[PDB]
């Protein structure tokens, strides 16, 4: 997933 | 040609005169240049110089084995030593005074009687040996023993030959000579010889003391511990970490990792002051250059080694490359080396490293069997380094060149966990974290270390405070700062041609080609990560930073940008939801805004208008802010998952990326209007955008197809770059010169490729943790001026912010709650449409800083507002402490609950450490877990592993060398017991690797085998595009897409040939470049009557239309909301043309601008211009007209009211050589009355035609000035003379020209008769050439 951790 | 020897032989010049005999005549070896080696070289016995890296590598380069002497850690003796006996089992040597004395004096105990061998101690065959000195009893019988300087010969025990006692370890503590008495000791100056072996400090120096950290406080005592004095006590839960001093100035320095500060103080405890508190976060250790007045500092939040002066002003980073985990540091300024330790690098190798005192010529001083090397101390008189190890648990010493490794202590019962160490004369004082005490140890060999001070906490670095610890030496930088411009950092005495120093520049500067004068930095690579924001030189040949790292205690940095005109960088912090600004040097940290920030994913800076854009991924919007005065507004509001945004100031465009399933890339005017997609086909996860300023090409990065593309700013002419190796998931992107810089989350690295094709992938950084955007700092880029920042006025005459617009225009804007007035430039209040809003809701406390915190976080003892504003004046009435915190009974102070009775006096009155339960009760941890004296419990398996698990040493007490570990624990042969979870784990945990050697790998169904069996990687990393195994066994044999075709589950675009997932086929969105994936064969989508079919095909409840949010993810459900109630000739002009009363349409930009264009004045009638308002890009006069903006401040009253020259500031012309006209125009004095007007001012005093008093005919005289404009330019619409004679109230108004001229109809211009009806149209409308006039060719 391309979500900022 | 070559050199011919005297014996008749040819030898090559390079091998002529190189200590090689060559020809037997030795012709090439009679001459001796053979100069002394430099700092980077090792000196062999014969004088040959070899590079430092060749030392102890396995090759006898010196031809004497001087560079391969004792690289092993003293595994065994070499024929033992004279008057000593050898134990067969482990190579330990003891003398006859212990052999057969009745006590087992070596680990095997073979030196006494044994029932398993029958050996007995007594006399024997030695009567036949007849030894040179004496006989004595051994278990084999009588054997030879010989005096000092007497060793037995080659396999001849009866014969003793003279021996060099100078080679024995510890024969003399400092120095030894063998010319007299078979040996003799001597001492360095300042020391005085005592007995015949020991050198002690002379009493001519004041005193000697040891300084060490108790783990909380800074202690000091004498060399025997009779009395101890607390020097400086730690405040605010501080922790003294690493200590060093400066005997000349009587100052003691110590670091603080808990307080993230570095202090210094006098030896008396006076004048305790902070040396550094910026960018220093975990200063593990410290060191002082006592002759150059420097302070070398270790940092571990951003692993680096710094140097700063004793007062803490001039700062510069020295070592950054591959520095891993720096722990220890030591230096010898007199000779000029820097020694530092490293217990793990970016490469897995741990090492003890040597370097010059300016970071040059790094060398692996000790590499084999180093484990976890810790602080380092130096023997300044014998030229040896001492380091301690926490993994293999030993104290070892090597020389300055790494040769002659000798072990002074070893074992889990001797030094279970050393941290720090220091030498004074003959004793190494070393901290140990397991016995929890500073221990005093002999520096040659020890059977058992003595306890010097037993602590209740883990102690830390130790130093010995004495003058002889800092020998005198000259200062190379003392000769007027060494000539360096900013900073002089000492180096090796042979470096810089013997000058002994190298010039440096503080942060924000770089050295010119002279290496003496600093110049302001122009370019460097700026990148962000979870832990820090860093700036790196582009040239990979060097590694050290140019800007101070930006770091905090909680830290997650994402977005960054820079302001070159102020040497300022911006950044965001998702752990604080704030946007900061900070200088390159690190000073002047300020916040920009901390209000209503929700996951700001990126930033960009409009360097000409000074506007800051950021993207709120939580608010789902983009915001602009003017830095001159805080003024913010949401310009785009209804996005789905916006990401990196980039703005083009000169072109007036901004670009933003969205990666919700219908992914796209948008473009808009800088105003935040005309939003439209430019790339919406064949996209997935478009993370990073970048702009090529040298070509106006937009570069963007995709992460779903693993591609990087580029196109013009219009989105046309789209091109892809080639395959980039090991790129699986790119986030950041930056284009600078001919390189493209990218950051991949899967790699956790910064890679560089060529900007025109796939390029030579070059890794810039590795192991950079969670990595975020990159940015190219460049001061040349931030150059230019639109009409928003043109001179002669400011900010484009707009209140608040003005936005550059494409085609060289500007549009004025104002913040939230403001509306543009009728003039379209200045803004008035608009509370009717946008009412004022609070900083926080009713359930949250607004801090003094713009942030917002929960209302029950007030006075909880923890700074949540990042301004302490929530913890201010707490404890008083109407300001009670939170229920979670603990309140001190007096003085009004609230402290966190976890600080209540934790053995630290936190409350100012000590209320937090008073009357709390001592009842450990009969409470017991499970029978599996061992119980410490602190009632903390750990498993039985953890006992006696030399690790202080209990935090009080209870699990390591009464540990003995009996070698009788528990059945579960594995036993290293002579090191320690160890847990099974460390046996065969890929890591050598024992000293000799006995726990890892001989085992095999073994893997579950969720793991994969490398082909060579070197590692057992997770199955997730199989076939991922990243080479994980060293032998590349994971990515080999992966499914290959058939040539031309695509995989089974992947649609193919017929017009392009690329592949997209079948889930994207017939979804309602054309992903293929020609829309081939939404062909007419797609089944149409249906929706239920109870739902609403959104424009993207979604079905949503019809109740939810206009409910407050776009549930469709498209504007469909919220776009259509009228639901809200109260609670003549036939021909015609075009769409964009104004219509006059008499026709002749005129373009709408000519409407109401003081130019009559309709003839009748319809385009300028007062009725027409009464309601007309200026376009947003045009300047509005005070009269109400709409002139183009480029007419503003151009010396010319084109507005009529002079409203557009009102307030213009004009540069003062040099009146000594130029002429300042009445309108403000600057013209040279030489151009005054030069022949034609140049000022064109209202005065028209420029062109008076001063010299001549008249002009001849043809070039006819003008009226009030004698300019020679011909009559052919009469009544032509412009004043050619500038003095009326062409407009001529006399001619062209009385009668039609002279007899030889004709007056045109449009313009009303008299033209020569040979122009009139000559066959060529000379009037504007051709009134001189009608069919009526006739005439012929
Ligand atoms: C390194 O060099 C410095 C400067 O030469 C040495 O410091 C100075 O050493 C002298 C002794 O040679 C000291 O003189 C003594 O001072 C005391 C106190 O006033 C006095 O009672 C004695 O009679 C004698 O005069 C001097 O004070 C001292 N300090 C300075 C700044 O001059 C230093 O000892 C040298 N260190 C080493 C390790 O060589
Ligand atoms: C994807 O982007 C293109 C532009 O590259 C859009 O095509 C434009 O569509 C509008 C109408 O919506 C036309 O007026 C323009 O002439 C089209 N091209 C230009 C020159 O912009 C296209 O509509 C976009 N598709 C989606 C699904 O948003
Ligand atoms: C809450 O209690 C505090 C402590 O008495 C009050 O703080 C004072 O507030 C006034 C007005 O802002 C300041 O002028 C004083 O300097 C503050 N401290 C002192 C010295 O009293 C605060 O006013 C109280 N608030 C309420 C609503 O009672
Ligand atoms: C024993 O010592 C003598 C000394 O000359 C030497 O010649 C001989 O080689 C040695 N033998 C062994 C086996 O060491
Ligand atoms: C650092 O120290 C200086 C001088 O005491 C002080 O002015 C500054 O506020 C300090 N900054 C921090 C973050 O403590
Ligand atoms: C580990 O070892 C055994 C053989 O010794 C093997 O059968 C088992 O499947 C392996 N299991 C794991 C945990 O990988
Ligand atoms: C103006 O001209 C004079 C004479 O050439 C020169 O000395 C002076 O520096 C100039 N000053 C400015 C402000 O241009
Ligand atoms: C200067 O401007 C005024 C209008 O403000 C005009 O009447 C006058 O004629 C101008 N001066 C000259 C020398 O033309
Ligand atoms: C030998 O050469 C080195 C440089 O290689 C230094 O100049 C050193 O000072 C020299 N030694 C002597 C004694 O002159
Ligand atoms: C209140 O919120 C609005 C947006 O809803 C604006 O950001 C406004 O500036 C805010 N007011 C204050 C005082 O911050
Ligand atoms: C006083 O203020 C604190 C602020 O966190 C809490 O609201 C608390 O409940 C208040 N009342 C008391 C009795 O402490
Ligand atoms: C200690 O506590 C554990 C956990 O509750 C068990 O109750 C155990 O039986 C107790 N031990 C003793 C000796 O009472
Ligand atoms: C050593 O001590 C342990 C303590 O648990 C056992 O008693 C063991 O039997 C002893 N002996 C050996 C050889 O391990
Ligand atoms: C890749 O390897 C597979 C192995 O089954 C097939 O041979 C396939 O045709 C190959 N394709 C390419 C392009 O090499
Ligand atoms: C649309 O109609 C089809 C049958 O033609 C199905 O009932 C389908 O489920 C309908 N759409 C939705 C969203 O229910
Ligand atoms: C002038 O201002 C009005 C609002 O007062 C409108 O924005 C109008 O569109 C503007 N004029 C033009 C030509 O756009
Ligand atoms: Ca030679
Ligand atoms: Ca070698
Ligand atoms: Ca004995
Ligand atoms: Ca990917
Ligand atoms: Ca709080
Ligand atoms: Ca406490
Ligand atoms: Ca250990
Ligand atoms: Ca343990
Ligand atoms: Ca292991
Ligand atoms: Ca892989
Ligand atoms: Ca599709
Ligand atoms: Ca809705
Ligand atoms: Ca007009
Ligand atoms: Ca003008
Ligand atoms: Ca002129
Ligand atoms: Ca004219
Ligand atoms: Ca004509």
């Amino acid at each position: 997933x391309n979500x900022x951790x | 040609k070559e050199f011919e020897c005297g014996s008749g032989e040819c030898i090559l010049r390079a091998y002529v005169c190189d200590h090689d005999n060559d020809c037997e005549d030795n012709s090439d070896e009679r001459n001796c240049n053979y100069d002394t080696c430099g700092g980077h070289q090792f000196t062999c016995s014969n004088g040959q110089c070899i590079n430092q890296n060749w030392v102890c590598d396995g090759d006898d380069d010196c031809q004497d084995s001087g560079d391969e002497d004792g690289c092993e850690s003293n595994q065994s003796h070499h024929r033992c030593y004279p008057r000593e006996w050898a134990c067969p089992g482990s190579g330990r040597c003891i003398s006859i005074d212990k052999v057969c004395d009745g006590v087992p004096d070596c680990p095997e105990g073979d030196d006494e009687n044994n029932v398993t061998s029958g050996r007995t101690c007594g006399m024997g065959v030695c009567s036949v040996l007849n030894c040179e000195y004496q006989c004595h009893q051994t278990p084999f019988g009588g054997e030879c023993f010989c005096p000092p300087g007497h060793i037995i010969n080659s396999n001849d025990s009866r014969t003793c030959i003279d021996f060099d006692d100078c080679q024995i370890w510890g024969i003399c503590d400092q120095k030894c000579e063998n010319r007299q008495g078979r040996h003799q000791c001597l001492c360095e100056e300042g020391y005085i010889l005592e007995r015949g072996q020991h050198c002690k400090s002379s009493d001519s120096f004041s005193a000697a003391s040891v300084i060490f950290s108790n783990g909380r406080d800074l202690l000091v005592g004498d060399l025997h511990g009779r009395n101890f004095r607390i020097l400086a006590e730690s405040k605010n839960r501080g922790m003294v970490m690493g200590v060093d001093f400066h005997y000349q100035k009587h100052r003691v320095f110590w670091t603080d990792p808990m307080q993230e500060k570095v202090f210094s103080t006098d030896i008396n405890g006076l004048n305790t002051q902070e040396i550094l508190n910026v960018s220093v976060d975990t200063p593990e250790n410290l060191a002082v250059d006592w002759i150059n007045n420097k302070l070398y500092l270790v940092e571990t939040k951003v692993n680096r080694i710094d140097v700063v002066n004793l007062e803490g002003n001039q700062r510069v980073t020295l070592i950054t490359e591959n520095l891993g985990h720096p722990r220890g540091i030591a230096l010898d300024p007199t000779v000029g080396y820097l020694f530092f330790s490293d217990w793990g690098s970016l490469s897995g190798q741990p090492k003890v490293e040597r370097a010059f005192m300016d970071g040059s010529n790094r060398k692996d001083l000790v590499t084999t069997k180093v484990g976890w090397p810790a602080g380092i101390t130096l023997d300044l008189v014998s030229k040896r380094v001492y380091w301690v190890d926490s993994r293999y648990d030993y104290i070892e010493t090597v020389t300055y060149d790494g040769i002659q490794r000798k072990t002074v202590a070893r074992g889990g019962s001797l030094v279970p966990h050393p941290f720090g160490i220091s030498l004074f004369e003959e004793h190494v004082f070393f901290t140990d974290w397991t016995k929890m005490a500073v221990m005093k140890a002999s520096k040659f060999t020890e059977t058992n270390p003595q306890v010097y001070h037993q602590s209740s906490l883990r102690p830390h670095g130790v130093t010995v405070y004495h003058a002889l610890r800092q020998p005198n030496a000259t200062n190379p930088c003392g000769s007027n700062n060494g000539g360096c411009a900013q900073v002089c950092v000492l180096s090796h005495r042979t470096d810089n041609g013997g000058l002994g120093y190298r010039c440096k520049c503080e942060f924000g500067f770089e050295l010119d080609d002279d290496e003496h004068r600093c110049v302001a930095v122009k370019n460097f690579l700026l990148f962000s990560s979870k832990t820090a924001v860093r700036g790196i030189p582009f040239t990979l040949s060097t590694q050290e930073d140019v800007m101070v790292p930006v770091t905090g205690s909680p830290s997650f940095f994402v977005g960054i940008d820079f302001d070159a005109q102020h040497s300022t960088v911006f950044y965001s912090d998702l752990s604080k939801d704030i946007i900061y600004k900070q200088k390159i040097d690190g000073t002047g940290k300020e916040v920009i805004t901390a209000n209503r920030l929700e996951s700001v994913e990126c930033l960009t800076f409009d360097w000409i208008s000074r506007n800051l854009y950021w993207t709120d991924g939580g608010l789902k919007s983009v915001t602009v802010l003017r830095l001159a005065d805080k003024s913010r507004r949401q310009i785009i509001s209804n996005l789905n998952n916006p990401r990196s945004i980039v703005v083009h100031p000169t072109a007036g465009y901004m670009f933003l990326s969205d990666w919700f399933r219908p992914a796209k890339i948008m473009r808009a005017w800088s105003d935040g209007s005309h939003l439209m997609p430019i790339v919406n086909t064949s996209l997935g996860w478009p993370n990073g955008l970048a702009i090529d300023w040298s070509a106006s090409r937009l570069y963007w990065v995709d992460a779903f197809f693993d591609k990087i593309e580029h196109s013009t700013l219009d989105g046309l002419d789209r091109k892809r770059l080639g395959h980039v190796d090991q790129m699986t998931h790119p986030f950041g992107l930056t284009v600078f010169k001919d390189n493209v810089f990218i950051t991949d989350w899967r790699l956790g690295a910064i890679i560089r490729v060529r900007k025109s094709d796939g390029g030579d992938m070059t890794v810039i950084r590795r192991g950079i943790s969670s990595v975020m955007h990159v940015k190219a700092y460049d001061a040349d880029l931030q150059t230019g001026s639109n009409y928003c920042s043109q001179t002669t006025h400011a900010n484009g005459d707009c209140s608040h912010f003005c936005f550059p617009v494409p085609n060289f225009q500007r549009v004025c804007g104002c913040p939230y709650g403001m509306k543009l007035q009728r003039d379209q430039m200045t803004c008035e209040g608009d509370p009717a449409r946008e009412p004022p809003t609070q900083q926080c809701g009713s359930l949250s406390f607004p801090c003094n800083n713009g942030k917002c915190v929960p209302s029950f976080f007030r006075c909880d003892g923890v700074d949540d507002c990042h301004d302490n504003s929530d913890e201010h004046q707490c404890g008083v009435f109407n300001n009670t402490c939170s229920p979670s915190a603990f309140a001190c009974v007096r003085g009004g102070q609230c402290i966190p609950g976890q600080w209540h009775c934790d053995r630290q006096n936190d409350c100012l009155d000590g209320s937090d450490e008073q009357n709390c339960p001592t009842h450990a009760t009969s409470s017991t941890c499970p029978s599996t877990s061992f119980t410490c004296d602190n009632h903390v419990c750990i498993p039985k398996d953890w006992v006696c592993d030399t690790d202080n698990d209990c935090s009080d040493g209870s699990d390591e007490k009464n540990c003995q060398a009996s070698g009788t570990c528990q059945p579960t624990q594995f036993r290293c042969p002579d090191h320690r017991c160890i847990s099974p979870l460390y046996v065969c784990d890929g890591d050598k945990d024992c000293a000799d690797g006995s726990d890892e050697a001989g085992c095999v790998l073994n893997c579950t169904s969720a793991q994969f085998k490398c082909a060579d069996g070197s590692s057992c990687i997770n199955s997730r990393y199989r076939c991922d595009g990243v080479y994980d195994c060293r032998d590349n066994s994971d990515e080999a044999g992966c499914p290959t897409r058939p040539p031309g075709m695509c995989h089974l589950d992947e649609f193919q675009c017929q017009g392009d040939g690329t592949c997209i997932p079948n889930t994207w086929e017939c979804d309602g969105h054309p992903d293929c470049i020609h829309g081939s994936d939404e062909h007419t064969g797609c089944v149409p989508k249906t929706c239920s009557p109870t739902h609403f079919l959104c424009d993207n095909g979604n079905c949503i409840y019809k109740a939810w239309i206009c409910d407050g949010d776009n549930d469709c993810r498209d504007m469909s459900d919220e776009k259509d909301c009228p639901t809200q109630p109260f609670h003549d000739t036939g021909t015609r002009c075009n769409q964009l043309q104004f219509t006059c009363l008499n026709g002749h349409c005129i373009n709408q930009d000519w409407k109401c601008d003081n130019d009559n264009d309709c003839g009748d004045g319809s385009d300028e009638l007062p009725t027409v211009c009464a309601f007309h308002t200026c376009r947003s890009t045009a300047f509005t006069c005070g009269n109400g007209r709409c002139v183009p903006y480029h007419y503003r401040c151009d010396y010319y009253n084109d507005c009529g009211d002079n409203s557009d020259e009102a307030g213009c500031l004009f540069r003062n012309c040099n009146s000594t050589t130029e002429f300042t006209c009445s309108n403000g125009r600057c013209i040279p004095l030489s151009y005054v009355c030069n022949g034609i007007n140049n000022c064109h001012d209202n005065d028209t005093s420029d062109e008076k035609n001063c010299p001549p008093h008249t002009c001849p005919p043809d070039f006819t005289k003008c009226q009030t000035t004698n300019i020679c404009v011909p009559r052919a330019f009469l009544c032509d619409g412009d004043n050619d003379c500038g003095d009326g004679s062409d407009e001529n109230p006399i001619y062209c108004a009385s009668h039609t020209c002279r007899s030889n001229e004709f007056q045109c109809l449009s313009p009303q211009r008299c033209i020569p008769s040979y122009w009139f009806c000559d066959g060529e149209a000379d009037c504007a409308d051709g009134s001189d050439e009608p069919d009526t006039c006739g005439h012929s060719v």
